[PDB]
């Protein structure tokens, strides 16, 4: 089956610049059946281009598709705060055989922001339920790419941590990352030191915050 | 250099099915572009730029499929679309690009025919043997009939009857006046708007034909719609002396009509 | 003119089969290509299969070749996508797109959210995260509430009944291995106001009709 | 328009209901076929010729027209079978600064033959002075730009024109309407439809040796006598179902109101006393082994008379 | 629309012949009256003769009965006027006008100058005119340059490389009996500036490519 691969994986630019997304087809794909969709988080996909060059209803003229053969390009002439979302290229036709691109995300280009590291010991009432959750917070950092690891008694932890990332805030353009380490109460008391190490571009050296079990 | 031409009697060859409608045990009269019976076909050895006129009957007695294709157009110098056909065996490379044909195109044992190919508005792909073809271009559509038969004769075309089936119809939409052949003994007859009386047998095969303008006997056969004519006198046609030239006789007038003061007046009346 | 409306969102336990519908209008149904596109949360669009109602021969992606069955009904202008042996990975939004043979544009439905969960409706559990008196980040502290073990989505988290909005980062929920969602909502405030300003997180869960107002205090 | 595009539609099924039910078209004129019949017809090929002209020129896209567009850009033949569809495209082909993308041939050395395209841009020689590829006096660039602008009038705004030519040849049909095909019923008087060719009659298996390129055979009166079934490629003979005159054999209404009926030239199975004569089927007459003088002639030596309880007899 | 374009300017010696052509575009040439109009330098328009190409019977004015032959060629749509035994009085501009039988408007050519002269190309001779030291006109004295014995036209006269423009009068050239044109260009300046301001006349004759810069001083 024809495979549509987008490029670049993530596009970082500033408002008013020019965004250029590309879509590569493993085979010769008719230009009449290439579509470009914009999807902001929490919303259904919004069609922008069809026929590889036709704007849908209400699409601003700054959006413009082009290309043929195996290369199809979407060209946002002037980025605006509304033009930052995930963009997909769809190869379709008059036969039931369609495909989508993996998706390209356009984000605000901002100066590197130093993450703010916080660690929260689990609450006693939560311990009463037999489950202990340790929260490591990276607040107001940019870019999103960051590495967070849990070290309990100087031992790496894997398979027991879950991370949530918020969307790029429109004001400061900095991401936030919350890492939760969930363990049983019995296993929680088996260790004393609980730390989270953060490695990020804006930090010259990794920053680790740790707490002692039972300490004030 | 190119060999001098030659001429041969066509006998009854060159008949094709005018349409694909099945008919059996009937005498059917059709007006169409046909190769007149006992015509004077040009015989070449192996290819100049022959004209096209109303259509071309082509024939080739071969044993190794030497002749492969043809070129069609008006100038054949990339100034207008030209139809290139490479129909060999079962592979066809039909194109209508604005080819810039070389002075002496030829095919090696290698593909060196045209120097340029731009704006291809159409592209289609898919004992001796006598391969007979009929080509014509009507209403922007190029029709090709064909028939391949095993024969044993090299002196001239066999004395017998065989019909040509229809094979191809291309939407080229091109003006064709000249054409040429492509190689890696062939005959080129010209078609004319003739009337034929074809005989379909019980199996639907055209086993006989009468050329209604070959001779008075054939005119009689076509008028009677029969291949057998009994003794008698039959009114078959009408004779008319066609005009030689056109004569115009207008009055000796030396004034221009003053239409300027009507169509160019400053103020038209109420 | 043309308009596609899909069935309502579904909550199915694992092992069952769902049949999402897609009702089309405009009188272009028979001569169209109607396809089903699945989007897992946080993942790009994925094409499951498609069908031409005139012919009725459905085609599916190799991934969904066996588990899904797509049918079309001209007499009522409705397309059906049936998925059997639902799994945890099948929790996704299913859209029905439509391409007429007379247009190059695509017509989409509103989407059908399918949740493959083995649990039931449950109220949230709120645990405050007491800010540390020594782990101060340049005079600014962060404090929040951990909402855990709630189902189904969504839940709304606010500070002081909406009085505090700046610095609030309600992280998106995650599907835990137990089938119950969890999120952490934090806010950054000056460390000097830890003992001065009182912060209370209000969590609302409409499906469970549960409202919890929990105060955060320094440890 | 001078370089009008032509797409070939073949081996597909199209529901033209979406087409003639669309309100987006200002011109929809079919020649040789009705828009509503297209779903019941099959065609060997379809040619969709698409281009742009201005409104005042839409009338020139029609069989039997003359003008710049018809003579130099796009000519439809007189026997054209198809549908010309035009719709205003001001929102698409009009630019504030002038849309010069669309051109039309303004001068040509002759008229175009039907469905003939000329893309040559050779400088037009308007006189006896050869141009040698340079403009000037009596030398023009053959193509003139439309320069559509949104402020133009209706007769100068851009209209998009699609001409659908439906080829009805002897070759197998490949473009059809969205009509489902029933099963093949033979040996019965039915209304049949093969690739849009309709008729009434009886279909029977035939021994006619159709060649592969033949799809039907015709009789002397130009009626389809045999067909090739488009799905199971078998040859079927088509015959008229059964017909013939109906005569009423009566003694005088003064004598009796009892009558016999002769179905002339029909067997006594297509239609009391039923008697198979060589003149047809006789119903209501009692055949008798006696022979009398002819009273009412039936034919083939058979006569009918009213005789003794009295009834009509044939003999 | 309809356009008339004539041949280039001609220079002929007396006794020879000239043939001015006039090509018409627009398709109205055959059914028109094409006429030739001669304007001598400083004289009014003069109708020489006309022709209708469709007929081909030229009609000439009584003054041009014998020395002019007017022809028209429809195949090339060109009207020719041939004048033989050219005299010095025939040096004039020849226009070709045209009246179509479908309009009352006239279509004129650009005019072709035919110069009948014996002298060939020659450079100009510049002689300054020394202003009188006593014949002053109320404190204003006139001074100029006489350009004589030059051929063909034209010549350009400037003062101080164009620095002096006010009060400058460049009189039109006149054809002498010897076939060489001549003119004088003057300018009036205050008499007090005769010994203060220096005046230089620049005379340019392009056909001979001759430039002469001559200073004018009081006698
Ligand atoms: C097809 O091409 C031929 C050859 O160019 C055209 O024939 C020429 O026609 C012009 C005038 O129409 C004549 O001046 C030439 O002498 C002709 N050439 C020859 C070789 O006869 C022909 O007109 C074209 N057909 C169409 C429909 O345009
Ligand atoms: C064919 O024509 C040539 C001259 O054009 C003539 O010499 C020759 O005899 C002709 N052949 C026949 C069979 O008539
Ligand atoms: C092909 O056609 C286009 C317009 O139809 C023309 O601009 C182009 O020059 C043509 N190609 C060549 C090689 O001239
Ligand atoms: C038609 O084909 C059959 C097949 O054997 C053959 O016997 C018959 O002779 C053919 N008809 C004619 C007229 O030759
Ligand atoms: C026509 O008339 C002209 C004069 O107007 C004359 O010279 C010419 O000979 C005439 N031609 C004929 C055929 O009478
Ligand atoms: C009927 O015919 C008989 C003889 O054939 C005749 O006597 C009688 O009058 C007729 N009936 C009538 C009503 O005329
Ligand atoms: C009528 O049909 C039957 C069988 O269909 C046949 O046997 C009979 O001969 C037919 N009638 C005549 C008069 O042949
Ligand atoms: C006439 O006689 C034959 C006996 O040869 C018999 O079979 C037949 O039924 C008789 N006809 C009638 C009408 O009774």
């Amino acid at each position: 089956a024809i495979r549509m691969t987008q490029s670049p994986g993530t596009l970082s630019l500033s408002p008013g610049e020019r965004a250029t997304l590309s879509c590569r087809a493993s085979q010769s794909v008719s230009s009449s059946y290439l579509a470009w969709y914009q999807q902001k988080p929490g919303q259904a996909p919004r069609l922008l281009i069809y026929g590889a060059s036709s704007r849908a209803t209400g699409i601003p003229d700054r959006f413009s598709g082009s290309g043929s053969g195996t290369d199809f390009t979407l060209t946002i002439s002037r980025l605006e705060p509304e033009d930052f979302a995930v963009y997909y290229c769809q190869q379709y036709g008059t036969s039931p055989s369609w495909t989508f691109g993996q998706g390209t995300k356009v984000e605000i280009k901002r100066t590197v922001a130093a993450p703010s590291v916080f660690i929260f010991p689990p609450s006693d009432e939560q311990l009463k339920s037999g489950t202990a959750s340790v929260v490591c917070l990276l607040n107001n950092f940019y870019p999103r790419e960051a590495k967070v690891q849990w070290k309990v008694d100087n031992a790496l932890q894997s398979g027991n941590s879950q991370e949530s990332v918020t969307e790029q805030d429109s004001k400061d353009s900095t991401y936030s990352l919350s890492s939760t380490l969930t363990l049983s109460k019995a296993d929680y008391e088996k260790h004393k030191v609980y730390a989270c190490e953060v490695t990020h571009q804006g930090l010259s050296s990794p920053v680790t915050k740790s707490f002692n079990r039972g300490e004030c | 250099t190119q060999l001098p031409p030659a001429y041969t009697n066509s006998f009854t060859r060159g008949v094709y099915y005018p349409d694909k409608v099945f008919r059996s045990s009937v005498l059917h009269s059709t007006q169409d572009l046909f190769l007149p019976f006992f015509s004077n076909v040009t015989w070449f050895h192996a290819n100049p730029v022959l004209p096209f006129n109303d259509g071309v009957y082509f024939a080739s007695t071969e044993k190794s499929n030497i002749i492969r294709g043809w070129i069609f157009g008006t100038t054949l110098d990339s100034k207008t679309q030209s139809l290139l056909i490479v129909n060999n065996a079962t592979n066809v490379v039909i194109k209508v690009c604005e080819f810039q044909f070389c002075n002496d195109p030829f095919l090696g044992v290698e593909f060196r025919v045209y120097s340029s190919a731009n704006n291809c508005t159409f592209e289609y792909v898919s004992f001796k043997n006598l391969r007979e073809f009929v080509f014509k271009n009507i209403d922007g559509y190029f029709k090709i009939y064909s028939k391949h038969t095993p024969i044993n004769l090299v002196r001239g075309l066999p004395q017998g009857f065989s019909a040509l089936e229809p094979l191809v119809d291309l939407p080229i939409g091109i003006n064709i006046t000249r054409f040429q052949t492509l190689h890696i003994a062939y005959y080129v007859g010209y078609l004319q708007p003739r009337t034929f009386l074809l005989k379909y047998n019980e199996n639907g095969t055209i086993t006989d034909a009468v050329d209604c303008a070959l001779d008075p006997l054939s005119e009689t056969k076509c008028t009677l719609k029969s291949f057998t004519v009994e003794k008698g006198i039959y009114q078959t046609s009408n004779f008319r002396v066609q005009p030689t030239e056109s004569i115009v006789r207008f009055p000796n007038i030396t004034n221009l009509c003053p239409f300027g003061e009507v169509f160019n007046a400053t103020r038209f009346a109420s | 003119e043309v308009q596609l409306v899909q069935s309502g969102a579904e909550v199915k336990k694992p092992g069952s089969s769902v049949k999402v519908s897609c009702k089309a209008s405009g009188g272009t149904f028979s001569s169209s290509v109607i396809s089903w596109v699945r989007q897992a949360p946080g993942q790009g669009l994925e094409w499951m299969g498609g069908i031409i109602p005139l012919f009725g021969s459905a085609n599916y992606a190799q991934k969904f070749q066996g588990r899904v069955t797509i049918t079309a009904d001209e007499s009522t202008s409705t397309a059906y996508m049936e998925m059997t042996s639902l799994r945890s990975e099948d929790t996704a939004v299913y859209y029905c797109a439509k391409v007429s043979q007379w247009a190059l544009i695509l017509f989409w439905g509103q989407g059908t959210l399918v949740t493959v969960s083995s649990a039931s409706t449950k109220g949230p559990s709120v645990f405050p995260l007491a800010p540390s008196s020594k782990s101060t980040s340049g005079g600014t502290a962060a404090l929040g509430c951990l909402v855990k073990d709630y189902f189904p989505e969504p839940v709304t988290v606010s500070w002081n009944s909406g009085a505090l909005t700046s610095g609030v980062h309600t992280f998106p929920a995650v599907l835990q291995s137990s089938g119950l969602y969890s999120l952490s909502s934090v806010v950054t405030v000056p460390s000097s106001s830890l003992g001065t300003q009182t912060y209370i997180c209000n969590v609302n869960h409409k499906p469970s009709n549960t409202k919890v107002d929990k105060k955060v205090e320094p440890k | 328009v001078y370089a009008w595009n032509r797409k070939r539609i073949s081996n597909c099924v199209a529901d033209y209901s979406v087409l003639y039910n669309s309100a987006s078209f200002s011109t929809f004129k079919c020649y040789g076929v009705s828009p509503t019949k297209l779903n019941d017809l099959c065609f060997t090929n379809v040619y969709a010729d698409s281009f742009v002209i201005r409104g005042d020129e839409v009338r020139q896209i029609a069989p039997g027209q003359t003008g710049n567009i018809a003579d130099y850009n796009y000519k439809l033949p007189d026997d054209f079978t198809g549908c010309v569809i035009a719709w205003n495209s001001n929102n698409l082909d009009s630019k504030v600064g002038g849309n010069y993308n669309y051109l039309y041939r303004l001068f040509r050395k002759s008229n175009l033959k039907p469905f003939e395209r000329d893309i040559s841009t050779e400088i037009y020689q308007a006189g006896s002075t050869p141009c040698n590829g340079v403009k000037g006096f009596n030398c023009y660039f053959p193509l003139q730009s439309y320069g559509f602008q949104p402020t133009y009038g209706v007769g100068y705004q851009p209209y998009r024109v699609v001409v659908l030519s439906f080829e009805l040849l002897h070759a197998p049909a490949t473009v059809c309407g969205p009509k489902k095909s029933t099963n093949l019923v033979k040996n019965k008087c039915v209304n049949f439809n093969f690739n849009g060719l309709t008729g009434t009659g009886v279909l029977t298996e035939s021994n006619k040796k159709f060649l592969p390129f033949q799809q039907f055979g015709r009789d002397i009166a130009d009626t389809t006598d045999a067909v090739r079934d488009p799905q199971t490629l078998e040859i079927l003979d088509i015959t008229p179902c059964s017909f013939g005159g109906v005569s009423v054999i009566t003694p005088g209404t003064n004598t009796s109101n009892q009558v016999a009926v002769l179905y002339q030239g029909v067997n006594c199975t297509e239609v009391s006393n039923v008697f198979q004569t060589r003149a047809g089927c006789l119903i209501g007459a009692e055949h008798v082994n006696n022979s009398y003088e002819c009273d009412i002639p039936i034919g083939a030596g058979i006569c009918a008379s009213y005789q003794t309880s009295q009834s009509i007899i044939a003999y």
